[PDB]
Order: C-alpha cells, then structure tokens, then sequence
C-alpha cells in the first residue's frame, strides 16, 4: 500500500532502483562502448568493497530555466559520497555524463560542496572524477556560481588535504580551472579532454584548424601543456594509479606519510656497488638517472610523475625503509641534464 | 545525606548528581522556615527528597535503589567520560558486523501504520546500541525526551531522542532544559552525539509560554550549533516546525542526517497548513467546502509529508530503510571520528538564561 | 536575570560594580520544586567566570550563601567593601542564637524568652558587622558610604587593565 | 600579472578594489599548449585566498568563466557591485542560443536564419544583465556609474575591520 508504512519503504526501492540510473540506456550505451565506464562503476572500483556510503543520493535541480525543469533526475547527475581506499578514509564524487551530458547545475555544484566540506572538515583527501561535458547552459549564471563555490574551496583546502583529480571525460570551460587547482591530475588517452575554450571558437577568430586529442587530448595536456601529471592506458589504469598515488600521502597536513616500518639492510649491497660505474668516463656522455634512483628506494620501485613533461628532470617519490619519499633529480639522457622553464615548474 | 543552604549550589555547578532515595535529601530553605515564612507546610521528601529533584526540579540525575547501588551507577557513568577534556573517551573496540541481522530488521516495523499510534523510542535507541546497552540519564524528568549514554564499535556515545510514549512525544520547556545540558556537556568532553526525531510540536501552552519557553528551548538550539562535536541524526517520523531546526539539524551544522521513509518533515502539521494556503478556498462555497477541507487535506499530507521534499534540497544526507540505520551509524562515526571545527575567538558565549 | 546581565557585560569587557544587601534567598515551595537549585547557581557560576574587573560594595545585611553569591571576593571579585551598616552572617541572628545555645534555653524553663532575647542580642552585637569579616580579608575594607563614590573610581583606575587566565576548555558546563 | 599582484596586495594589507569587463578567455591553440589551465587559474587561487578588503564593481561585459576569476563573490569578495551595462551570462547570447533551440533551428530551410537573429536577441534581452544576478544576490549592488565612488568608499570605511579564519596550513599548493 501507500499510507502504510512497509508500502512507504517500498516506494523507498522503487526511487533508490531509479537514482542509480539516471540516463536513459541509450544515453549508457553510447558511452560504454566508447570505451569507458560509468560513474557508479568508477566508484565501485576507486573505493573498496562494500565501503560506501551515498550523500544526496534523491537530490534533484531546482530549475525553471528553458524546460529544464521537465526532467528532475535523481542525484543531479553527480554521484557523491565517501568510501575508503585501502582502510584510509577517502571522499569522492563521480560526474555522471549520461545525464545532461554531464552539464553542471546549482544543486550538481552543491552536491560537490557535500563532498568537499565533509573532507576538509575530516581531513580526509577527495578524489574527484569528471566527464563533464560543460557548465550546463540552461541554469543560467547559476552555473558559474556553483563553480566559483568549488575553486573557493579547491583553494582553501589545497595544501591541508590531498586533491586528486581523476579526468575520463571532456571538461570544458570554468571546469578546467577546478583540477587545475588540485595536487593531482590522471587523466586517460582518447578518452579524456580538458579545454579552456572550444576548438569551434579558435577557428572563428585565430582561423586554426584543430582536433580534440591535440587542443584537449590526454597526451597533449601530459607533454606540452605541462598541467597533465599523468596519462593512463586505460579507465581501470587510470583508477589503479590514484590507488597507488594516495598511498604515498598522508591524510592530512597534519599527520606523517602513512608508512609500514621495515628495517634496512645496513650492508652494501651488491648492487650497490652498480654505482661506481653508472658514470662514464667522458663527460659528454650520458647515464640514465633513472638507475640511480632505482638503486635507493624499498624494492627498487619508482613511481614516475609527469614522465612526458620536461623529461629534463624526474620526479617521484618512493619509500625509504617503509616510510614514504620524493624525488626530483636531473636527467642526463635528455637535453643534457639541464634547466629550463618546462623543468623549474 | 541532606544538603542544605549554599551548599546545595556546589552540586549545582557538577555535571551531575547522583541521590539515593528517601536517604538523601536537599534543599536551599528548610521546611520549619517556608512555613513561618510563606503560611505553607510541606514536609521533608515533599519539599527537596530523591525523588522531588529526579522528576519536578530537574536537578537530579538520578534515582539509587541504595547506596550500594547508587555508587555503581556513578562507577559506570564514569566510564563513559573522559578523564579531561584532552583525551578521547575510552573505547574498547570492538569490529562491527554489518551484516544485517534479524534484529535489524526489526525496524522495517517499529513504526506503526497508523500516524497517531505511538512506539517506544527505548527500541530504537537500543538496535543502534552495543548489546543494546543504552544507560539512561534523568529517566524520571520529562520523560518525552531520552538522554543516554552508549557505545558502538566500542567508542562511548551519547544520545538526545524523541520518545512518542510520553506526552506525546513533543517538546516542552522541561524538556530543553534537559536534554540541552546534556549536549554542552557531550560536546565538551568530545562525546559523539546521536539525535534520533520524531517531533510533532512544542507543548502548547498558558504556562508553558509564561515560565519562559522562548528562553529556554533556545538554550538546545544553542547547544547544537555550538558543539564540535560529531553529531549524527536520525528521523523517525515526526518532524513539525521550529522542532525540525531544533534538535540535532544539518542547520545547526551536523555532519550526517538520516530519514526514514515513515518520516516526515513540514513547514506546519498540515490540517493547518492548508487552513492558511487555501483559507481563501474552502471559504468559498460554504456549502460542500467543509468535505473539501479533509480531502484537500489529503492532497498536501500526501504530497508534502515525506522526506525526500528534504532531501531532494540535501537537508538530509540520505533517505534510508529503517533497518538499515544501525549501519549508517557505525561508518558515519567511523568517518567523522577525526572531526575538527573552529570559531572567532570569544571569552565565553551568552547563551540565553 | 542578573546572572545574564553578568555573563554578558563579562563577554564584552565591561566592568560590573555590584552592590549587594540580601538577606537569604526567598523561601518558596515553589522555589525548590522549580529548581531554584540549578537557577540561582547561574549567578554565581557567572561572576566566577567573569574577567572583567569587579567590584562589589555591600550596604546592607548579607546574610548565608548568598552573601557568597553576590560578587564575594571569595567567587573570584577583586575588591570588595562595605559600610559600618553592612552585617556579613551565617544567619539572622534570631536563628542563629537558637542553635548555639539551644540547650541553654531548655536550661531553667523560667525566664526563657529573657535568657534568650538577651544572647539574641549578644550575637548581634558582636557579629552582625562588616569588622569580623574584615579581619579576615574578606572584605578589602569598611569604607563610609559618603567615600563610596571616591573608592569605584579610583578602584576602576587600577582595575580598568586587569587580566586573568585558567586551563582551555571548548565551553563551560554551567547549570541550565 | 593580476595574480601575482592580488598576493603581492595581499600581503601588506591593501585592499584590492576589481572592475569588470570580461568577454572571456583568449582563444587559440597557442594558448591551451602553452598552457592556460595552470596558469590562468591562479587568479582564481590569489582571490579565494586573499585576506584584504575586496570591493568589485562590474562596468563591462562578464561572460562564461571569467565572470567568477574577476573577484567575484563567489571566490568570497565581501562585495559586489554591477552597472545597469553590465552583462552577465555563462556565454555569448550568439553561442548561446545555437546550443539550447539547436533544433528548434533545423526544420525549416528558410525563415531558418533569419530566426536565429531573433532568438539572439530574445536571450540579451533577458539574460544579458546585471539583475538575474541580483536575484540570487551573487552581487550586492546595482548602482549608478557616478554612485560607484560613494560605494567604494564607504564600503572602504567598513571593511577597513575585516579579518577571517582557514585551516592551518604551511603553504598552499597554487598551480605554477
């Protein structure tokens, strides 16, 4: 029934059947086959089994823009809520391309408030997903408001905790200018875009012919741009690094780099020794820097940052005895080892 | 033993008192002066005995069987607390099942169908509570109002509800005066509070209006939006008015807030509310208007008498089965464990006496 | 109503000059089932707290806790002073005599009143006066009440600075 | 060039008075290969941040993102002022239209373009101005072109107050 109240839990399904799917299965089909996958799917995956909580799961656009209001989907196609990574506390939202096409709303903006405030006030890092086609037109400026919420904060965060900003989908505009902001960007090959202004308009006034992957495209954020940290095979590649990112971190300022003690052997070790003769006798030439690093971290392990971008110098940052470092080092093999711009930022 | 005087005033000050019945007494005057005094006799129980302060007072935490008993009920409200207000309370802890037990579900039918019947909040309160522990403060004043302490996933909590059984369940000065307290002094010995809501109003009243409800039930509302605290809510159902601010809110600023579906939240119980949306149509006709009045009356209620009106704005978290609340609880606090909150620096702050 | 007005000119710094004569707490019935227990404590709860510089003179008979209520040195008030008219007690002396000496008064059922009207007064004469309190520092001095004027100002002169600190705590526990 | 300067204000305490003309971003590839994202987006990160007073008066244009760059309130300025000029909207009335009626565009192949000249001007009728914003109150004043300096100064005199409060933190992590 409906007055009744196990009726009133079961209508309680019946939306929580539809919130979950937002799209229509032919707004989901189109994206699955691109080679790509859902918000709900992102976070399943980013965050571990079971862990999850929703937020403003019913929350649906107070609109009356342009008929927009003739559709009030539920979770404003964003999906928001907090999981845990590992066992450390982690807060996440998803962007939902399906609807709207993953336009940005005043209670979509909102909902990433929830997020990030439940974040900063735990101390906790957010790692957030977008495949945002835009800032959605209709609202009106409520659009570039809600925007302006999210850099205020991006701001007032950045440095106490980590932002990560994983991009699988075209962000354009403002929406730029939020991952910008934060520590982090992964971003996928072909499958992800960022761009300040669209290509259609730099035709209209510079008269350049240009693709999406080169203006936008994964790679080119990665090399030449040089705001790109990192470029991923793949959408579970593209997860797996943030996994393995984060664990290098602490939750927040206040604490120290999660570490799991090990002892070190005092002894030099065989391939120690690999040293003395990494360097060349002439002085011309060049010896991967790479190696060097290799030799003196747990394991042998690094985890290259920004690979493509000024390969002048690498950095990373790798455990010690268990505890979590970073390295910048200079790079013979390219460009001699020097200096510049790309390389000092 | 009796106190009596200035002294009674020390206690006073004390977070809590503990008396032990018809062996304890206290008072400021004694009860040969009253008379001299003001022409009324009263006798010594009557007047400030164990049982005076527990419920007509408000003074007295509360009731001991004997003072066997009475210390060990001050032993085990101890444990709850923190030994300074540096540390955390102790939590011995203890992993949580989730899985969903039969107990859980118990919930899915707590709430009755019909919306006047009541419910004893007491079950709901313990389902969330570690081996349904829940240590009741104050029992005997104003009952309508459940203040508590428990403990999940071994961390010690403590706990503001609604309770329907008594007086219908609403607010009433009494009330505010109790469970008010009882958050400020959670909130400064870092206890997590867990609000559950079911609400309709704040006891009408000629007296309870007089006495100073507009003073006093602000001090709850103070005591919300002052704690630092994590503080998480559940509604049940009832939620009517200035109460829905009132107790435990996303207003005031708490971290997560739970609704079940039976749970209803609104400007106005809704046989007024439309009086004064539709004042202007059920007057006219006044033939075959009364009929239109109720049955109108079922197109609000029915429309506007849920959660999700809420939640849709996000005042509520999540709109959840009533089940599965005891889950809720144990991530939410896991989360919010480490929370930390800040303010313009002050002496102190005037809440309103 | 007091302990509001205290509370709140403590939170802004405005110094609080009080002037206390009472006699007792009023005796109710009702005034013990409200609560008058946890009530009248705010009062002395707040000029505890308080920091801003008080003082505090007593013109008239203070008489039991509540002469500790009212901005008594010993609640935490900086100077404190009253007129020879002031008398500081436990209790009236009326009372006061009758628990002292009250197997006395049983003793030689003949001339009760006179044998106890007569240490009435002993008490009262001897006691019921700024001076033995002074002796004890309670009270800064006895000052006359035509000097009254003369001592909050200068007082204030001193006091206008003063400062006071104790152990953090996110909010007080003070009885609602 | 703004960004450093809106820190380099910040630190010695000179409050920053902002005025608004934007028509956007600058297009061309050059400018997203050299990058634009990371570097223009610091302004965003100097004003959130900046703890001085914060006056901003619209005179011009303020389309898509540069809207909330330009010290707006949405960074947090305290705030906000608009001339009747002032157009605010998330594009072009002439981008703007061909996304939301795209269709509606389509179906005939003459009274077709004419149309879209109709429907650019219906969208700057409505939403090319200061008021929808109003509204919301993103900006606290609609004020005459002369007014603008009764309200800076005045708006001077008031914040000349203002201090307010973030999470501690050894540096920030602004995008170089």
């Amino acid at each position: 029934d409906i007055h009744t109240t196990a009726g009133k839990l079961a209508d309680l399904r019946r939306r929580i059947e539809e919130a979950t799917h937002a799209g229509s299965a032919r707004a989901v089909e189109k994206q699955h086959a691109k080679g790509k996958l859902t918000a709900r799917e992102r976070i399943d995956l980013l965050l571990d089994e079971g862990s999850f909580v929703e937020l403003d799961e019913f929350a649906r656009h107070r609109s009356t823009n342009f008929g927009l209001d003739a559709n009030r989907p539920y979770g404003d196609g964003v999906v928001t809520g907090y999981g845990t990574v590992d066992g450390r506390p982690v807060a996440v939202f998803s962007q939902d391309f399906t609807v709207f096409g993953g336009a940005l709303g005043e209670v979509y903006g909102q909902k990433i408030v929830k997020v990030m405030d439940f974040a900063l006030k735990t101390g906790c890092p957010v790692v957030g997903i977008n495949d945002s086609g835009g800032a959605r037109i209709q609202e009106g400026v409520a659009s570039l408001g809600a925007y302006g919420e999210i850099f205020r904060r991006n701001t007032h965060a950045s440095g106490v905790i980590p932002q990560i900003s994983l991009v699988v989908g075209p962000c354009a505009g403002g929406a730029v200018y939020s991952p910008a902001i934060t520590d982090f960007t992964v971003m996928v090959d072909q499958t992800s875009h960022m761009f300040i202004t669209g290509p259609d308009v730099i035709k209209t006034v510079t008269g350049e012919d240009v693709g999406f992957e080169e203006l936008g495209g994964a790679r080119t954020h990665n090399s030449t741009s040089g705001v790109a940290h990192h470029m991923a095979g793949d959408e579970k590649d593209a997860v797996e690094y943030v996994k393995q990112l984060l664990s290098y971190l602490p939750s927040n300022n206040l604490s120290e780099p999660p570490a799991f003690p090990e002892e070190a052997d005092l002894a030099v070790t065989d391939e120690d020794a690999e040293l003395d003769t990494i360097v060349p006798d002439s002085a011309n030439q060049p010896y991967d820097m790479h190696s060097v690093i290799e030799h003196v971290l747990d394991d042998a392990e690094f985890f290259e940052t920004q690979p493509l971008f000024a390969p002048n110098i690498l950095t990373g940052f790798g455990r010690v005895e268990g505890r979590p470092v970073g390295i910048v080092a200079n790079q013979p093999m390219q460009f001699a080892g020097c200096l510049d711009i790309t390389a000092s930022e | 033993g009796p106190c009596a005087g200035g002294a009674v005033y020390s206690p006073a000050i004390t977070d809590f008192t503990v008396m032990v019945d018809q062996t304890s007494h206290m008072f400021i005057t004694g009860p040969d002066v009253i008379k001299t005094v003001t022409g009324e006799d009263v006798g010594f129980e009557e007047l400030g005995g164990a049982r005076t302060h527990n419920s007509t007072s408000g003074v007295a935490h509360h009731m001991a069987g004997d003072e066997k008993d009475a210390v060990e009920y001050v032993k085990q409200l101890l444990s709850y607390l923190p030994s300074n207000n540096l540390s955390e309370p102790p939590a011995f802890p203890e992993e949580a099942d989730l899985a969903v037990t039969d107990e859980d579900a118990e919930l899915d039918t707590i709430v009755p169908d019909s919306a006047n019947q009541p419910y004893d909040m007491h079950s709901v309160i313990e389902h969330v509570l570690d081996d349904a522990e829940f240590f009741e403060t104050q029992p005997l004043f104003a009952p309508n109002i459940l203040t508590g302490f428990g403990r999940v996933e071994g961390r010690p909590v403590g706990i503001v509800a609604n309770q329907p059984m008594q007086f219908a369940g609403c607010l009433d000065i009494t009330a505010s005066e109790k469970a008010a307290r009882f958050v400020r002094t959670c909130d400064a010995f870092n206890v997590p509070v867990l609000t559950f809501v079911d609400v309709p109003g704040f006891l009408p009243g000629v007296d309870q209006e007089h006495d100073g409800i507009i003073r006093r039930g602000a001090k709850l509302i103070f005591a919300y939006a002052e704690a630092t605290v994590p503080l998480i809510t559940v509604i049940t159902r009832k939620a009517f008015g200035g109460a829905y601010a009132v107790m435990g809110s996303k207003h005031l600023g708490a971290d997560l807030n739970l609704a079940w579906p039976t749970a209803q939240i609104a400007v106005m119980g809704a046989q007024g509310a439309v009086n004064i949306l539709h004042r202007r149509t059920i007057a006219d006709a006044g033939d075959d208007a009364e009929a239109t009045r109720a049955r109108l009356i079922q197109e609000y209620e029915d429309a506007l008498l849920n959660p999700y009106t809420a939640a849709e704005r996000g005042y509520v978290d999540a709109v959840i089965m009533p089940s599965d609340t005891r889950r809720h609880i144990v991530r939410g606090l896991r989360q919010l464990r480490t929370k930390r909150e800040s303010l313009p620096p002050k002496k102190h702050g005037n809440i309103p006496l």
